[PDB]
């Protein structure tokens, strides 16, 4: 409680939702209550890292209408928010960064809007929902430009390709993983490893190499894809829960982080065998996020409250 | 007039959102008991031991207002046909814990999906919290007109929607609901809510749900068009279903966000008030036979 | 063996009796229990079994801040969804004061031992919730010179004359049962159009703790009821006493019965067949507790003026489940 | 949770085939379990859980003195009256090489581990007696390394047609129950006017020692039968496998019978209602294993080519008590 700053409520929620790095080197939190007499979230701005949960030394917070179910960082200082309301939300970052103040609040989805990415440009994205529906968003329009109602089931991750601002992976629990381009006239194309295995759950574009990436599935198990000749290239069971979260380091030569429901983190290398195992958590792994400045270091948060800092060999 | 309820996936505080929709119009509230995110883990180390409360307190409402105003809903990562053993069984744990929850709410009823083929272990599950104490509590499976995969827009460049018609696989979504009530072995307690899309189907697979014990009928706010004047209002076909729900007395579910946000929700609604006045009013045989229908007494033997 | 319903904890916890009665009886024995010159530096360890949604640990609350006296409290309750009541109220109130259990007494392994266990597992023939089995299986983690509250229980019974309740049992068969099984199982019932032949007797008692090296909750009672009209026995009439703490006691016994305490109303036991009685006529009944590993139940039998069927011989109409 | 009667005992002690099996079993076991240069020094402490009047002590015995090896034999037995028998067999015969136990395998406290567990608690779709519970409550006395003799059992499905047996089930009606439970448990029979359907198929497996951080004996299954006439389903046949040691087995599966093993009849599991099948269909079936603490029980369905009802559900019609 020595800081507190104005607009920030006293209490976090207890249901650490996100955890991303601006590149300055500052920790964006999305929390959400789950349980209790309100069902609500909050957003949190932590310049001092390893302060963190503790709402005493925070930089900025605010509570939302309703509990956080994704967020992404838009550029500097924009937050995008997925919310259980049906809402996706921009959040605008103050300019002495001390505020956090409603941009937009639009109620387009059907359902909980269940995920969100930010395109290469940072001026679009798309979000995902339980309404079955995928929206693609024109930020400083405030504007749905296209609605996509591809799968048969609720979509469970979208994930913008890191440099082309119409290619995109979503992956719903109708089995489908479509990879989408929406300058064809028919967008998503079906590239699932196509014998029906065990629903996609988690996606994350190598950084690199454009058209590479990797999938969890609700079995534990993590895959490497190669989209040009589709013969999933390689796989480990990683989990024994479902895998919610794949994130990749910042080097040049990038591990692969892996969150479970088996309240564990796990780090790959590039051929998915196990470099670190962390059961430091005691309930779910929500997001894992690794610091701009230290390439070595990676902070996870879970539903346990706790926000973890790692030291990765 | 109609009797409608409203269908949230969201509510931030129980208190409030319930007064919003008493003075939206809405006699009814259908509402997640659980939060529709909070994953439960019943068998593994460590997220097992996660420290309560495991949900929100029934001393939020009144007996009164859980018996009469609130429709719980199963949350929906709850999956008791799951390809996967571990889900297959926290998934069981899961839906018992949420049915046992309404039981001891009291709730009037409580809504159940049917979005699959294969639902026998749902329908195991069911069929056996019903034989586990006494309660008269209805069960609405959620059942869509046509199904989400057959609704899908023909956008896969390489999964195009196969465009010849078939007779049976437009009927699929009755078979889902047949299959599952033969299952639970015909129980009074399990009833219909018919989820009505865009596409009003042909019309023999709608025929299909005649006879069905249809308790409820779910609207999206999407299928509502816009009139000259920006209110929401529906199709000629689609109101005939309307107006056959309406004979047959059903309650309707108003789904979804607003799509006009010129007005409030209670438009919607209006409209539906609207087309109930505007029904032809009974003939005199259906004002003697009121009471009477599908009421079975044994024929007289005056002899 | 079944979950209470949230509208029945409700009703109940509207008796403006039952919990003051609890309240006081707690509040005497804090005092009994810690002198004067320890109050700031003795802290009593106090445990709920069968919390419910809470109403006795507000008592307990309210007995220590009256007593002046300090607490620990566990709050144990088998209820899963009353878990969830109790959990919201020490977030939202008691705090750490209270620590909140979700198990099942006779199951829990308790961290520490218990200056006092609380408890109200009581149907209205007093033992037939089988609270005596639940705090039998508690008992190894009350300190060696605890108190049970309540500290005993005891039932009693009377025969009663009424052709309306004979009826209204005969009026409960049921399709694919026995048909006599209405008569071999007891009612909770508001007893109202009927005659009491003679006035109530003990019949089973128990105490808590219960240091029997071999303990046994079964029993075998004879009574005799002496009768001084003509009429006739369609049944027997059960109520209960008990001893929270020393001389703060509930009763439903007519006798003695606790002033506006709607809480429980008498049970009744009936008869497959009703039975002459002359005026100068003893009734002998005759009633066992029985049981196994799995439940519990009575059997009972009139032996006087006349016999009848021994009932529920095994529990074969109605057995109480452990 | 009944006592066999002595005749029952009796008729199937006389089985040419289970008894010389079991002793081959155990002398397998017991030259895989102590070396040769051993032989005088290791003596192999051996438990029989569920002794009955004793073959199975005595077929170890046979083992020992034929491996030449040396064996220490608990023989543990619920059945008191069986118990009789034992203690007059350790008594005139085998003296204090053998101590009987009088208890459940569940609850004895075992004075020292095991090297060997010994049992048959196996019923005609293997697991129907609960020798999976059984066993589970006994595994915590076998050594680290030691051996559950049997070590694994499987069942097995057929669908069946038979209009005989269909009348038969219908026939077993009784006053005082659902008019319908003659359909929700499974009849032991030596089935004779039948059609076997598809051919059969592992349904349940359970191995011993179970080393499983959590242990869960409930199951689920689906089988997808093949049927190449048109005919009418009346219901499923069950049989079993089960791997002694090795490859020393036991079968009731037709197509790898044991020779002249008359001591299983089939298991039938029957339906409500005749079930049309024709020629080129799938006949799937789906079957549960369930329970709570007090009893297990089996729910089944068809949900192909059409559904049925769900079977037993709850246990209502049937359960196997613990
Ligand atoms: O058996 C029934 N209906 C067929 C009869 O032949 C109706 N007729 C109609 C003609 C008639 C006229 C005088 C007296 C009796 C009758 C009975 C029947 C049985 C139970 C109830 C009723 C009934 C009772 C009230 C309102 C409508 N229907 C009707
Ligand atoms: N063996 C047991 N373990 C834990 N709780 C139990 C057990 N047996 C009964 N209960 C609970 O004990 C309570 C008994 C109630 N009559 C009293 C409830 C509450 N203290 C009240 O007075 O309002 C119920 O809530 C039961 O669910
Ligand atoms: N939990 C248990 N504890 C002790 N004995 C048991 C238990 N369950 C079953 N039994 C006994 O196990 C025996 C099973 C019999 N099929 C085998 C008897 C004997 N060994 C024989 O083959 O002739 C019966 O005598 C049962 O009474």
């Amino acid at each position: 409680e020595w800081n507190l700053p104005p607009n920030a409520p006293a209490c976090m929620e207890r249901q650490l939702e996100a955890a991303r790095y601006r590149s300055d080197g500052a920790l964006l939190l999305g929390a959400s209550s789950l349980s209790g007499r309100c069902w609500a979230g909050s957003l949190w701005l932590f310049k001092d890292p390893c302060a963190a949960p503790n709402e005493g030394f925070c930089s900025a917070g605010v509570q939302t209408e309703a509990g956080v179910a994704d967020l992404t960082w838009v550029g500097e200082r924009g937050i995008l928010v997925a919310s259980d309301s049906g809402a996706v939300e921009l959040w605008e970052l103050d300019e002495n960064e001390t505020l956090i103040v409603s941009k937009f609040c639009k109620y387009e989805h059907d359902d909980i809007v269940s995920t969100v990415s930010v395109l290469s440009s940072g001026t679009q994205a798309v979000s995902g929902s339980k309404d079955i529906c995928i929206k693609v968003w024109d930020l400083a329009q405030q504007v749905v430009l296209s609605s996509y109602r591809a799968h048969a089931a609720q979509v469970t991750c979208v994930a913008a390709s890191p440099h082309k601002d119409s290619v995109f992976l979503s992956c719903s629990e109708d089995n489908r993983i479509l990879l989408w381009d929406t300058r064809c006239p028919k967008p998503a194309s079906q590239i699932g490893c196509s014998a029906p295995g065990y629903l996609p759950t988690s996606l994350a574009w190598h950084p690199q190499q454009s058209e590479v990436f990797v999938f969890g599935d609700e079995n534990g198990t993590v895959s490497l894809v190669d989209t040009k000749s589709t013969s999933c290239v390689l796989s480990s069971a990683v989990h024994s829960q479902c895998v919610t979260g794949l994130v990749f380091s910042p080097h040049s030569v990038p591990f692969l982080a892996s969150l479970s429901e088996d309240c564990s983190l796990a780090v790959l290398d590039s051929s998915l065998s196990e470099l670190f195992r962390s059961q430091a958590h005691r309930d779910f792994v929500r997001d894992a996020t690794w610091s701009p400045l230290n390439h070595s270091l990676l902070t996870t948060v879970g539903w346990d409250h706790q926000v973890v800092h790692h030291v990765v060999p | 007039r109609v009797s409608s309820g409203r269908d949230l996936n969201c509510v931030p505080e129980i208190a409030d959102t319930l007064g919003a929709v008493a003075k939206q119009g809405f006699d009814f509230l259908c509402m997640p008991v659980f939060h529709p995110r909070f994953k439960r883990e019943f068998i593994q180390e460590p997220a097992k031991n996660r420290p309560g409360p495991q949900t929100r307190s029934d001393l939020l409402l009144s007996g009164r207002d859980w018996n009469t105003l609130i429709v719980g809903k199963l949350s929906p990562w709850i999956r008791p046909d799951s390809k996967v053993e571990k889900i297959r069984r926290n998934s069981e744990a899961a839906m018992l814990q949420e049915l046992n929850f309404g039981a001891y709410l009291g709730l009037p009823a409580f809504l159940l999906p049917l979005n699959q083929e294969d639902n026998t272990n749902l329908a195991r599950v069911l069929t056996n919290h019903i034989h586990t104490g006494h309660h008269s509590s209805m069960f609405w499976m959620r059942v869509p007109l046509v199904a989400p995969e057959d609704l899908r827009d023909d956008i896969i460049e390489n999964a195009p929607t196969t465009h010849t018609e078939e007779y049976s696989g437009e009927e699929k979504t009755w078979m889902w609901w047949h299959n599952f009530r033969t299952l639970c072995d015909y129980s009074k307690r399990i009833a219909v809510a018919l989820e009505i899309g865009a596409d009003l189907p042909s019309n023999h697979v709608i025929d299909r749900w005649l006879g069905e014990p249809i308790k409820a009928a779910i609207l999206p706010t999407s299928i509502f068009l816009t009139n000259k004047k920006g209110f929401p209002v529906l199709s000629k076909m689609h109101q005939r279903l309307i107006f056959r729900l309406l004979k047959l007395e059903v309650q309707f579910i108003i789904t979804g966000t607003n799509h006009h946000s010129e007005k409030e929700f209670c438009s919607y609604l209006q409209y539906l008030e609207y087309l109930s006045q505007n029904r032809p009013p009974p003939n005199a045989y259906e004002l003697f036979a009121k009471g009477y229908e599908d009421y079975l007494q044994s024929p007289l033997q005056p002899l | 063996m079944d979950n209470l319903e949230s509208q029945t904890y409700e009703v109940f916890e509207k008796d403006p009796i039952k919990y003051s009665q609890y309240q006081q009886a707690i509040y005497k024995c804090l005092l009994d229990r810690v002198p004067e010159e320890e109050k700031d530096t003795n802290v009593q360890v106090l445990m709920v079994l069968g919390a419910g949604r809470g109403p006795l640990v507000n008592a307990s609350l309210r007995a220590a801040k009256q007593a002046d006296r300090r607490i620990k409290l566990y709050a144990v309750e088998k209820n899963p969804n009353a878990v969830v009541t109790l959990e919201n109220w020490q977030f939202e109130e008691w705090g750490s004061q209270v620590t909140v259990v979700s198990s099942d007494m006779r199951e829990w392994v308790a961290p520490e031992k218990a200056d006092i266990i609380v408890s109200e597992l009581l149907g209205s023939f007093a033992d037939n919730e089988l609270s005596p089995e639940c705090l039998d299986g508690a008992q190894h983690f009350l300190k060696d010179d605890g108190v049970s509250i309540p500290g005993e229980y005891t039932s009693f019974l009377a025969p009663i004359s009424s052709s309306k309740l004979y009826n209204e049992v005969r009026a409960c068969r049921e399709k694919d049962r026995d048909p006599e099984a209405q008569f071999e199982m007891p009612y909770v019932v508001r007893l109202h159009n009927f005659h009491q032949l003679s006035a109530p007797q003990p019949c089973f008692t128990f105490s808590h703790p219960n240091r029997d090296p071999m303990i046994d909750n079964n029993r075998y009672c004879t009574l005799e009821f002496p009768v001084e009209v003509n009429t006739v026995l369609h049944g027997f009439a059960g109520y209960f006493e008990t001893v929270l703490y020393q001389d703060i006691t509930l009763s439903i016994r007519p006798e003695t019965h606790s002033p506006g305490m709607f809480s429980w109303f008498p049970i009744l036991f009936p008869i497959k067949q009703p039975i002459t009685v002359r005026e100068g006529q003893t009734i002998c009944v005759r009633f066992w507790r029985c049981s196994n590993s799995k439940k519990v139940w009575y059997e009972w039998a009139v032996t006087a003026p006349v016999c009848s069927a021994i009932h529920n011989p095994t529990g074969r109409s109605y057995t109480i489940g452990l």
